[PDB]
């Protein structure tokens, strides 16, 4: 509790990774034709955030 | 006695026991079963 912060067509994409207590986040957003599964093409995710929190992660869950 | 000691930029304040052997220490004190923090005699 030592840290706190505040800032189907929408395919919204993310990458998350953690290194020596830093925790890095990247993303992209697009509208799409087919909604069922990952549509064929190409685009790159771009950085958002890094948090120096120090946690030793092994699990996660989506908040519906 | 307020000061104490037990990876790169790891921190963990856990009370989980130092076992000195494969005993069922189960997080509880005993012979070969010791609390992880020790105090500096400053
Ligand atoms: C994540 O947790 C593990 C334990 O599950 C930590 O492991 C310790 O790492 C140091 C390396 O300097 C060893 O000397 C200790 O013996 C390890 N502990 C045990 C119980 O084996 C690990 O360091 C943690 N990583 C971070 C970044 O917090």
């Amino acid at each position: 509790c030592t840290f706190e912060y505040v800032s189907f067509k929408n395919l919204r994409e993310f990458v998350f990774k953690n290194i020596d207590g830093y925790f890095k986040i990247y993303s992209k957003h697009t509208p799409i034709n087919l909604v069922r599964d990952l549509p064929q093409g190409f685009s790159a995710l771009e950085p958002l955030v890094d948090l120096p929190i120090g946690i030793n992660i092994t699990r996660f869950q989506t908040l519906l | 006695y307020n000061y104490r000691y037990r990876k790169p930029f790891e921190r963990d304040i856990s009370t989980e026991i130092y076992q000195a052997g494969s005993k069922p220490c189960n997080g509880v004190e005993g012979f070969n079963c010791y609390f992880p923090l020790q105090s500096y005699g400053f």
